[PDB]
């Protein structure tokens, strides 16, 4: 199949990017397509083989390379803050009638760096109000401060993970709408019978996969460095 | 006038080898008949072919039989050939062609010229050059004193330029006698009244 | 060759007609294609037609190459909650696909016995900061955001007790203004007059 | 195999080794366009029939690719099987009828070209001319061979000999048509 790395990352503005793609179907084409809103997939380079690379619709800012047939990885110099967004990476056959995407990429691109900020996790407990009116535990957890919003939450009852009664928020929540930008927030939650949760040996655990920096980043500021990490919170 | 292309199919699974691939449309009284036919072909051989005319496709040696039987069993890849005839086809005879080829007219230059210096009474050879003229049917004759002749008259046949251009040449076996003066005449579509060329001996 | 989605957005109870609007424009003779996006993964192939002028039909779904109408509208008749992603047309008359803006569905349970609630929750760090939990309300219902500015609200969000057979929407709210009580929570939110309001 | 038309819509051919690739458009026998593989853009032999149609030139460098593919494939399916070179014939002629001092055109014919690598260089007087020399592709034989047309333009007179200078490797040495204004 078809895997991109990195799947996500962060990026001060005119830094250099590097987007990765290895599809394992000997596939002859590739294509590096950009998601947006109010724009849906873009296409921005393809290739017909090694040695090929081709201009989509949209090309300006990115440069592409087919150095071998199952690896095709986009390249963007100069980056700017127009070039956030996520990108998917392709494989399929000629005349691309028939096209396999991956798993995703989320990129930001920062005017600086000066914004990013790990998540700030905490477990709310059930009230007795609803464990008895409806027999139903509800914990709630919440993961505030973050910023950007690559996020990936994720339910730890007793040290397994579990997805049986759980919903978590679809997009992030912009804490401050009206800036420019602001930290987001989000919201999940877990429902369990009453008789479960009545038990202070069913332990429950809410876990925030965070997304930021890492080695190469220069951290110009006061805190410790919002590099990637995983918050969390427990209860039983 | 976008003009649409042939797909050529995947094949299964110091010397040189050369490979060639081509989408050729016959067009028999205009596109009212069309005969499709796409060749593959391997250093000069042609392996596997599809006709028009057999509706799918053959492998015309031994080297083809893989290909041609992969490309039958899949529905996809048959089609996407066979509709061929008129996504390429007819499209582009009735497109781009329609308005650029068949209907681009160029109209010859003929000049009547005489090898040997103008001997009177002594045989000699005239010779009328048509050139640069399109399309390709055309006629040529040789007027003596009015009166048309074939005997002593040769012409090379169609010269093709490269440049969309064509070309011909008549040569006269005649006698540059006084007074009397010849004439080449020439029929060309590429314009309503014959166009007459005359050289007064 | 290029792709129009008019849909922006779609939402729909469970069990519906769907109906996603696709309109091409090609100089050739292009093949179209749906393709659906799960939130959290990369766009799939839903189905495909090459040859115009007839449909082409998966798990579901089916949409039809009107050529007439240079349309590939998609169709379902029973429209599952499995069904919510982003739905995405493309056509390719050329050597790439070209994609549409893209249309998001959502396909609400059923609630079989609404149960309107508004509790309360403490977490475990320290005890003043709490949560208040709109849950169990009918699948149909709207959720608006905060009017205000210092309150967050979060949009409905379906949840599934597997080994229970029970689904239940729900919609947590909150806000780091000292002042807050689940009675203003949902203020200028048009919510069942029947919730339960404990305490 | 007859009819009053035929059009040649998609010529694709691929060389290995050298990785070579040429992919035109042919009508009635006249080249009507060629995708330059390496500017990526249609290039029409009638600047005017470029102005009435059109042709993306990826229609011809995705072929390209699939011709480059399958020429790997057929190699192995016939195990390297090899291709047996020919020996070009050229022909030197002018565009139109010659008269000393009026500006004409020399067009050299080189035919049975195969395989579709050749040189074919013009001489005055002995002398590698440059300027003034336009090549065209090469054209598609029922023989599955080749041939390609190169023009020079020149001034007609007795004071210079030409010669079409064609160099390929099916030719134990270069072999040159002589030509002159005589």
């Amino acid at each position: 199949a078809v895997t991109q790395s990195p799947r996500n990352k962060v990026a001060v503005t005119g830094g250099k990017v590097t987007l990765s793609c290895n599809q394992t179907n000997n596939h002859n084409n590739m294509y590096w397509y950009r998601q947006d809103t109010g724009h849906g997939l873009r296409l921005i380079h393809y290739s017909y083989g090694a040695g090929s690379t081709e201009k989509g619709d949209i090309p300006d800012g990115y440069k592409a390379s087919r150095p071998s047939q199952e690896n095709f990885s986009l390249i963007l110099e100069l980056a700017t803050p127009s070039q956030t967004s996520v990108y998917f990476c392709a494989s399929g056959d000629f005349w691309g009638d028939t096209l396999y995407f991956g798993a995703g990429t989320r990129l930001s691109v920062l005017e600086d760096l000066k914004n990013v900020f790990p998540p700030e996790v905490a477990v709310f407990e059930p009230s007795e109000a609803e464990i008895s009116h409806t027999q139903k535990a509800t914990l709630v957890c919440l993961a505030t401060g973050f910023y950007p919003d690559h996020v990936e939450l994720s339910w730890w009852v007793n040290g397994k993970e579990v997805h049986s009664g759980v919903c978590t928020d679809p997009q992030p929540l912009k804490e401050q709408p009206a800036l420019n930008d602001s930290r987001y927030a989000l919201s999940s939650r877990l429902r369990v019978s009453a008789t479960f949760w009545q038990n202070p040996r069913n332990h429950f655990r809410c876990q925030v996969q965070f997304y930021g920096l890492s080695e190469n980043d220069e951290w110009t500021q006061d805190r410790a460095k919002p590099v990637t990490q995983i918050v969390s919170a427990e209860a039983w | 006038f976008e003009a649409q292309k042939a797909k050529a199919n995947k094949a299964v699974d110091e010397r040189h080898f050369v490979y060639q691939f081509m989408g050729e449309c016959y067009f028999t009284n205009g596109t009212q008949r069309i005969r499709y036919v796409t060749r593959y072909i391997y250093n000069r051989e042609e392996y596997v072919r599809y006709d028009s005319d057999v509706g799918e496709h053959r492998a015309v040696t031994e080297l083809g039989r893989p290909d041609a039987e992969y490309w039958n069993s899949q529905p996809e890849i048959l089609e996407r050939t066979r509709a061929e005839l008129d996504t390429v086809c007819r499209h582009n005879y009735e497109g781009p062609e329609t308005h650029t080829s068949l209907r681009r007219l160029e109209q010859p230059n003929v000049v009547i010229s005489l090898s040997r210096t103008e001997a009177l009474n002594h045989h000699n050879t005239l010779v009328c050059s048509v050139t640069d003229f399109y399309p390709a049917k055309i006629k040529v004759r040789w007027f003596r004193n009015g009166q048309e002749e074939t005997v002593g008259v040769s012409s090379t046949q169609l010269i093709r330029n490269g440049d969309w251009t064509f070309q011909v040449l008549v040569m006269l076996e005649m006698t540059p006698r006084r007074g009397e003066v010849y004439t080449c005449h020439v029929e060309h579509p590429s314009l309503k009244s014959p166009i007459t060329v005359e050289w007064k001996a | 060759d290029s792709v129009t989605q008019m849909q922006g957005q779609v939402t729909l109870s469970e069990n519906d007609f769907l109906f996603i609007n696709c309109t091409y424009s090609t100089t050739g003779y292009p093949t179209l294609f749906w393709y659906v996006q799960y939130s959290g993964e990369g766009p799939q192939l839903l189905l495909q037609v090459t040859t115009a002028n007839n449909k082409g039909s998966s798990r579901g779904f089916e949409a039809t190459y009107d050529k007439g109408t240079t349309s590939f509208h998609l169709q379902k008749t029973s429209v599952q909650e499995i069904d919510s992603a982003v739905y995405y047309c493309a056509a390719n008359s050329g050597t790439y696909q070209r994609f549409g803006t893209g249309t998001k569905l959502q396909v609400v349970p059923n609630i079989q016995n609404p149960d309107p609630a508004v509790y309360q929750l403490r977490d475990s760090k320290s005890s003043d900061k709490s949560v208040c939990l709109f849950t169990d309300f009918d699948s149909q219902t709207n959720v608006s955001q905060s009017k205000d500015s210092d309150v967050y609200i979060t949009d409905k969000c379906v949840l599934d007790m597997r080994s229970m057979d029970f689904k239940s929407n729900s919609a947590v709210a909150w806000s780091n203004k000292s002042d807050f009580a689940c009675a203003n929570a949902f203020n200028n939110s048009i919510i069942p007059e029947d919730t339960f309001f404990p305490s | 195999i007859e009819a009053d038309h035929v059009g040649t819509y998609g010529i694709s051919v691929y060389q290995s080794p050298g990785d070579i690739g040429q992919y035109t458009f042919e009508f009635d026998g006249d080249e009507l366009f060629y995708v330059d593989l390496d500017k990526k853009e249609t290039v029409w032999m009638l600047p005017e029939f470029g102005q009435l149609a059109s042709f993306d030139p990826q229609g011809g460098l995705q072929n390209i690719a699939v011709v480059k593919h399958n020429l790997g494939v057929l190699t192995k399916r016939s195990n390297s099987t090899p291709a047996t070179n020919e020996a070009p014939q050229a022909t030197v002629f002018p565009k139109s009828p010659v008269l000393l001092g009026q500006p004409n055109t020399l067009i050299c014919f080189v035919d049975n070209i195969f395989p579709p690598v050749i040189n074919i260089t013009w001489l005055r007087n002995s002398k590698s001319v440059a300027d003034g020399v336009y090549e065209t592709s090469f054209f598609v034989n029922r023989d599955y061979s080749f041939h390609k047309l190169s023009y020079l333009t020149f001034i007609p007179s007795d004071d210079d000999i030409y010669d079409c200078k064609v160099e390929h490797w099916g030719l134990e040495e270069p072999v040159l048509k002589h030509w002159e204004p005589e």
